Order: structure tokens, then C-alpha cells, then sequence
């Protein structure tokens, strides 16, 4: 969260199995796999989304829990960066020629 | 900063009123055998938000039933016609440092209300709106409901001496979360979850909120609840 | 396709040996044998770098420094007499070079070279680490000649050689045109510094120029 | 808060990146002998202070010859052709706490840069000023110039995934302060300082500076270098 | 006899063929991770009863799907795309003593069966009607559906050896009762439980059911199936 450090709010980071369908609203994100990151306390919440594979895929929604709390100094409209990368250890087997060059 | 979680649920926090200084239990015969869940129910079930204006008077939630569509332990009311629980409830408040106030984060088990003109009764969908809240108000209010004015919170007694359940204060000053254990407090082990409600959780702001014309014109309170130790009647023979 | 419970645990073919070490055709070219006895036509040069073709050029820029022997394989055909035989010259950084088919350079004893006579198994010939350097430098963020001259961005530290090939039949009654495909391998390769892959398409072969270009391909909304 | 000194230069700090898990060091011959100043050298040279406003796309400085004024390791660039060091970078932004923002702090070994219109180079002043910083650009520009864009920096890579290279986030929510220690990376032990850039500092502002009508309008960024474990050839007979 | 019972579902019984010499068993990685449901699912789902007349060719019954709307492992099937299950399958017949006949049980692993008339394909309605079964029938047929004759039941291979697989014979004379254990034969170790068809159980009478004049005109199959050590893919996070 890339936002003021008196900016205070909730975000609920829901998480669908691959499987599933996505939520058409906050609260059936919240009956599924979320995870109600307080920005106020800690700026950084760490997901790892297992069964990612390839040879219909999960889905990362995020939901105002609440809005955005800021005093009357600091500005109203903030950021949030997003990181990627292997969680514990990553697998993979058939090298081919990249599709991107042509 | 403590990150609790339960099953496929996880919040934030940042010290637990026990109510009445017991922990939730299980029931612990042959003849009435209880199947406890354990197995989801547990998970925190957060409510919708809620705006706190300068102008609010109040709220209630009206348990167990308030969960009643709340996944699993909403569908298990449907299914059994008995069960207990503890629910434990976070209410965190996130406003900023310029805001001010103070609320009442008080239980008040058989909170029996009071209709708003007497000698008639109200049409039971005044008491609760499973998720959302029925506000108080601020002065005397008429019609087939809830006599829902503050001073008089819905029982008939004084709102400042409110203070005898299991309660906590959120002062803006100090403070921003609240955490509240209920120990299914009732005269019979068991009870239908949609007939009784156990408890009433209601929010009460005694010192009104207030900032300046920078500030946002609300403060969000989010309300968190987890059933704790529910267990409830069994379906298979003997 | 479906999704399948794609279940193992390895990583033996991420290893740079198993990513880098990959023969790729990286040098077509033509040469005649007979006629304009003052011509270009009748030799191959190809001065080996990495920068070749922008499939391999891709993977070597995954790594700043790498240092690896190269092991290349021609593979020579021909079309329209006798039995034919090539010769395939590496010179070193520091060789001479050809001018003519009949060039004297052809004959230099510190230049090494296969004489591959058609039929056989393809011509193998290897090349150990030659730069002057610890390591090929795949970016070099500098000047050749001091004081901001001309040249940026070419060091003579990853300088590999050149490669020429002719035919060694003095002449032919008819026009024999071969045709040669260098296989280039790197190999016992080692690489440090890992770099973010290339996002932009390649504009020449001795420069990192290039246009601006997005960063993924654009979707509707946020949220779709 | 901790008060560094080294040699006549004191700077107050407020957790490092040890660029590539090594730190820098000797390269421990008669044929070719290194000579090592330790005297002087070593000192902060603290550039001059970068004014990050809401529309500044980035910056860029091109070390060793960054420093190629900065005293006693500006000159010792003149007398002698070979040299090697390791650079401790400090970077502070000492904003406020209603300001919002964030920076990439990374240094990008062998960084070459790109031509604004391809088909032809660049007079070679525009990629370093010595110590004033080439900004980036925000969009594509033309001319006989460094290609300044981000989204592809320099090299022509995604700007997102330049963080593969030693680097620190400087989130004014929670930190002000940076410091990556880059153990001289180069293919030969020494080489001459005014043809080579061995690596290129360059911060970029991910997460835009933003601020309401009363705070400043910008904030100044600080940039320190020390240059650690700086050696250089012999200059006496054997 | 023997009163099995698997949770809430009790039945009565009267040697098992466990298929391929192997009991099924559960899967034993933290980047899959897989969930044992064990609650319920084990329970004996008994489908619906089939009268075996004296011109009755045989049925199948196509598995995992069969029980795609049978409680709680038939919506386990909508919530988790991977699975695997073992499914002990009962077949009675509680004929009398004056009937007789003889009925091949087989289980069939991977029936890839053909189209009636081929240069075309049938519409995927045709394999399977869940709880019900599809009839063989005694002669050739036409028409976009399965090829269901006897003597080259659905693959093209003669139906009286079709003895190699996990078999039981029910002779009325002898047995009345069947159980095969067939241990989630594939070549993946969890798959999809709508794409992909694990087993084909058919029920195939080979010598005709006779009785005179006064018994009753057909013998019910009574089928059961009691999914075992049925795991599915994980929906935490991890």
C-alpha cells in the first residue's frame, strides 16, 4: 500500500479456486478464502496461491471492506503495488522457444 | 499487530472482555446426542460496514440469527433445530488521528424490546434485518415497531447504565478495536436459532464524532463475529 | 487442452547448461566455386558473436557476464563433377583475413581449420574461451576509445573470431553453388548477473536501440 | 538513528542490500601492482538534493564517473587509468508524514541505454552530467539522445521487473532512508573510469508523490556516496 | 448376514472382489495440497432399483458422475474440480428360489464406447443419465447414440470376455450378491469428475432369467456404491 501514513482503511483480498466462480459481491468474496488486510496496522499482505500449473485458472478480487479514512492533511486518493513471484519452490519441465520474439 | 485466522478467514488486530469471565464450551447421554461441527462455523463471518456520521445515533444486531445467511453456520439453522455457540466479536473502528468520539460495544443478552406505540405489537421483521442493523434514533418515534430512541435503548432502562454487560469502550483517543467472548448465556442447554435470539450486540456512541471540514464525514466500523464451540442436536439413530 | 495434475518436483532443465547449451542455426549463406576469380562470392565469413539471430540473442541477455566454449557444427551442402571438399577457417581475434578466394591468409598455420570432404559425418570443430576478460559481456555501458569517443557499447573483450569457408577445388567444369548452416553451441557455460528480459523488439545487430513499446497487452478493465 | 562518519564527512542514518550477498574487497603480483589510497576516498560525497515533485518520472546517475568532481576520488580518476570500488549508496528522501509516494532504488550493472531515434548514436553527453541526474521521461521523445521513457527505462526492458538488481523500496508510509552496497561487478579485476560505467543509480517513482494544497510541493531526495575498498595500478618502478 | 453401516446409511448383506488386487487409498506437497472429506461421502448411496425381465440385455451405469446428485459427494463434485474415490459397489438381486439366471457385475475401467453409426459422434447425453441406467440392446441400432448392442457391449470387443476385468458372477442358483472394490484406476493422480468417466459399471445377463407362469415377471437389481477414501484439491490458501 502505497498510500499516506495516515490514510487508514480495509481491503478484503478474496481468493477463488480454479474451479469456482467469481464473486459478484463483498460478501460472497467473504464466505469464500479472503483475507481482511487492515491497512492502518501493516502496509505489505503476503498471499501464496497453490495448484498453478499448465501443460480455468483461480482469481484474486479485491473489495472495500471499508473506505479509505484520512485526515484532513493528507490526500484522499492512494496506490497499491503488486508483487509476484515463486512462493516456496517451482517446478517446471518442457523448454521451448519464447512467443513474444517473432 | 496480531493477524488471527480461522479455517479460510484471516484479519488484522491490534485486550479481550471475557464475558461474564467464562470461556465458551461444549455441553459435556444416549438419549439426545449433540454433533459438534467444529469444520467451518469457526471462520470469522465480517459484516457489512458501517458509516458513523456525526449524526448517528446507534445500532443493534440481533444473534444468533444475524448470521443466518452466513455460509455454513447459517445453513446449519435450517438443517438443526438446536445449537449453542460463543461468538466471539471484533469491532474495529479505523478512524484517523484528527477524528474524536467514544462508542459502547455492549452484548446485552434477552435484550426484550419495547414497541414504539404501546398496547400492540410489531410485525417481527422490525427487530432485525439479518446482516444489516436497525439504528436507534434520536428523539420518540411512532408506528408498529421498534421504540428504537436512545436514553431508552430498547428496554426500557437508562442507556448509561448500559454498562453492567459484557461491554468495552472505543475511545478515538486511545483505542480502535474491540473484542467481546460470550459464553451462550441461557436457561436451557440447547434453543432453536431462529425463535431466541441469545444476545443483542448494539453499538452506542456516547461522545458523538467529530473533525473538521478536511477530514472524511464518516468513520467505518467493521463488525466481526466467530462462533465459537457451536454444537448442535444429531440427526442419525441410535 | 484440459488442466491436468501436472505433479513432479524438478529442476534439471532451469539450469543454465540445460537452458544455454542448445545447438541453433545461427549463419546461412552461399558460396560459388568457379568464375570472377576477384570476387566476394566464393567465401563465407560470419563473425561469431552472440547478437546473431533474436531467439538466441533473447537468452544471452538474460545474463550480463557469461564465459562458455562454443562447439559448432557446419553442416554443407551443395547443387548444380568430382568429390567435393570444404575447408572451414577459424581465424582467431587477432588473424588475418582473406581477401580473395586465393588469398595467402588460407595457408596460415596459427589460423585452424577442418578440411571436410562431402559424404561424410558434418565438420565439428571447437572453440575454447578466448576473450582476453574473465567473461563475455553480453551489455557493455562504455566507450571503445577513451574520452566519450565514437563506438558506444562495444568492448574487444567479447570478441570470439570469424569463420571463413571455401571450397578447396582449384575450379569445376560447371557452377557448384554450396550452401552452409552453422550450428553454434554454447557449452560448459557459466553466467552471472542475471537482467531482466528484453520487452522490445530488436532494431539492429550491434546496438540496443529500440522502440517504446507497452508493457503487457491491454485489457478492457481493472476489473474484467 | 545512528551518526556514520567516515574520514571528515558525518551523515545521520535512521537495513542494508548487500548487493549480490558479497561485499566489496581487495583483489587479493609484481608485474602489475595495485596501489590503495584508504585515505580520503572513503568519504560521503553527498550529491546535490533532488526535488521529486507529483510529475517527476525519475532520475539517473552513471557511476564511477559520477563522482568524477567530488574531491580526492575525482582526481585520483586523472592520475591513474585502472581503478575499482564498491560504493555505498545512501538514499534519504526526508518527506513528511502527509506526503504518500514510493521509489525504486536500484543500480543496474552495465546499464546501456538506448538512442531516442534509432539508426544512430548519441553524442555521449547525454548520458551523464557527472553530478546532476538525466531525468527520465514520461513519454517517447526523439532526437540524438538517450531513449528516456520508463515502462522501458533505458535497455529497453519492462520497468516494473527492474527488480532484479540490488534495490530498496523507499515507502514514505513506513521508510524514508535506502543504502545497497554494489561490490564492484566487472569481467576484468580494473578498468579505466572514464570509458566504463560500471553501474547506473537510477530511482523511480512507482507510486506517484502526492499532497494536498498546504503541504510543499516536493520532495527533496539525498543521494550519498561512499566509495569503499578503492584501489587503483601502480605508479612506481619494480 | 451382515449389517454393514457407513454413517446414516445402514444395509444388509449376505466375498468381495477387490479390484486388481489393491485396496484404494489416499494419495500419500505444500505447492498441491489436497483435502480428505471422510465426513459423510463414505455413506451407501442406493440407486434405483432395475427390474430384470426375461428380454433384458444388460445395463451401465458410468462412474464418478453417476452419483453427480447424490448428497454431498455429488456437490463436492461443483466445488472442487480434482478428485478420486474408490467406490465399493453392492449389486443384490433378492430373486426367489424358483428363478434363475446368471448376471456378469464388471466394472470396465476406461469404456470408450463407439457410436451407432459411425463417420460421426453422439451428443454426451448418451453415455450417461445419471442415477438411471442405459439399457443394452439385443441387436444392432442407428442413430446418433451409442452402439449399445450386446455380444460387442460399447468398445468393440467380444462381451463374453469381458471376464479380464474386476468381475463377480451372480448366479441365482448359488449368490444373490456382488462387491467390487475398484482402487481409482488413472494414469493422472487426481482428475476432473465431469470430463472424465473413471469405470463403467454394466451389468450384463448372460444366461436369461426364466420362471413359470406364476412368479413374479422380473427380478430387481438392487445397486449401492459407497465412495471410498475420496480426496479432492485444496481451496485454502497456503
Amino acid at each position: 500500500f502505497c498510500g499516506s501514513a495516515m490514510a487508514t482503511g480495509k481491503l478484503l483480498i478474496s481468493y477463488s479456486p480454479p474451479g469456482a466462480s467469481v464473486p459478484t459481491s463483498r460478501k460472497d468474496a467473504m464466505l469464500g478464502t479472503h483475507i481482511v488486510w487492515d491497512i492502518g496496522l501493516q502496509s505489505s499482505c503476503v498471499l501464496c496461491v497453490p495448484w498453478i500449473s499448465q501443460s480455468s485458472a483461480g482469481y484474486i478480487t479485491c473489495w472495500y471492506q471499508t473506505n479509505i479514512v484520512v485526515p484532513p492533511g493528507a490526500p484522499t486518493s492512494c496506490d497499491v503495488l503488486c508483487f509476484a513471484s515463486a512462493c516456496n519452490d517451482f517446478s517446471v519441465r518442457l523448454l521451448r522457444d519464447t512467443p513474444f520474439m517473432a | 499487530v496480531r493477524s488471527m485466522t480461522l479455517g479460510n478467514s484471516t484479519i488484522t488486530t491490534q485486550n479481550v472482555v471475557v464475558g461474564y469471565g467464562e470461556w465458551p464450551s461444549y455441553l459435556s447421554t444416549a438419549e439426545d446426542q449433540p454433533t459438534q461441527p467444529d469444520v467451518a462455523t469457526c471462520r470469522f463471518y465480517t459484516l457489512e460496514s458501517v458509516q458513523w456520521e456525526k449524526t448517528s445515533p446507534g445500532w443493534w444486531w440481533k444473534f444468533p440469527e444475524a448470521l443466518k445467511n452466513m455460509g455454513l453456520f447459517g445453513q446449519n439453522m435450517h438443517y438443526h433445530y438446536l445449537g449453542r455457540a460463543g461468538y466471539t466479536i471484533h469491532v474495529q473502528c479505523n478512524a484517523s488521528k484528527f477524528h474524536q468520539g467514544c462508542l459502547l460495544v455492549v452484548c446485552v443478552p434477552e435484550a426484550e424490546m419495547g414497541c414504539a406505540d404501546t398496547d400492540t405489537t410489531f410485525p417481527a421483521t422490525e427487530l432485525t434485518t439479518e446482516d444489516t442493523p436497525h439504528v436507534f434514533t434520536s428523539d420518540s418515534i411512532t408506528g408498529k415497531k421498534v421504540q428504537a430512541a436512545v436514553c431508552n435503548a430498547g428496554m426500557g432502562v437508562g442507556v448509561g447504565n448500559l454498562t453492567i454487560f459484557p461491554h468495552q469502550w472505543i475511545n478515538l483517543r486511545t483505542n480502535n478495536s474491540a473484542t467481546i467472548v460470550i459464553p451462550y448465556i441461557n436457561s436451557v442447554p440447547m434453543d432453536n436459532m431462529f425463535r431466541h435470539y441469545n444476545f443483542t450486540l448494539m453499538i452506542i456512541p456516547f461522545a458523538p464524532l467529530n473533525f473538521t471540514d478536511g477530514a472524511t464525514a464518516y468513520v467505518p466500523i467493521t463488525v466481526t463475529i466467530a462462533p465459537m464451540y457451536a454444537e448442535y442436536n444429531g440427526l442419525r439413530l441410535a | 487442452q484440459t488442466r491436468h495434475v501436472v505433479n513432479f518436483h524438478s529442476r534439471s532443465e532451469s539450469t543454465i547448461e540445460n537452458f544455454m547449451g542448445r545447438a541453433a542455426c545461427v549463419f546461412m549463406d552461399q558460396y560459388k566455386i568457379n568464375g570472377e576469380e576477384t570476387s566476394t562470392d566464393r567465401f563465407a565469413v560470419w563473425t561469431i558473436n552472440i547478437r546473431e539471430m533474436a531467439q538466441l540473442r533473447r537468452k544471452c541477455e538474460m545474463f550480463t557476464y557469461m564465459r562458455f566454449d562454443i562447439e559448432m557444427t557446419m553442416v554443407i551442402t551443395s547443387c548444380q563433377m568430382p568429390v567435393l571438399t570444404h575447408q572451414i577457417m577459424y581465424v582467431p581475434p587477432g588473424g588475418p583475413i582473406p581477401a580473395k578466394v586465393d588469398g595467402y591468409e588460407w595457408q596460415t598455420s596459427t589460423n585452424p581449420s577442418v578440411f571436410w570432404t562431402e559424404g561424410n559425418a558434418p565438420p565439428r570443430i571447437s572453440i575454447p574461451f578466448i576473450s582476453v576478460g574473465n567473461a563475455y559481456s553480453s551489455f557493455y555501458d562504455g566507450w571503445s576509445h577513451f574520452t566519450q569517443d565514437g563506438t558506444y557499447g562495444y568492448t574487444t573483450l567479447n570478441a570470439m573470431g570469424k569463420l571463413y569457408i571455401r571450397h578447396v577445388n582449384r575450379s569445376s567444369p560447371h557452377q557448384i553453388t554450396s550452401t552452409i548452416r552453422v550450428y553454434f553451441k554454447p557449452k560448459h557455460i557459466k553466467a552471472w548477473v542475471p537482467r531482466p528480459p528484453r520487452l522490445c523488439p530488436y532494431i539492429n545487430k550491434r546496438d540496443v536501440n529500440f522502440v517504446v513499446t507497452e508493457i503487457t497487452d491491454s485489457r478492457t478493465s481493472i476489473t474484467d
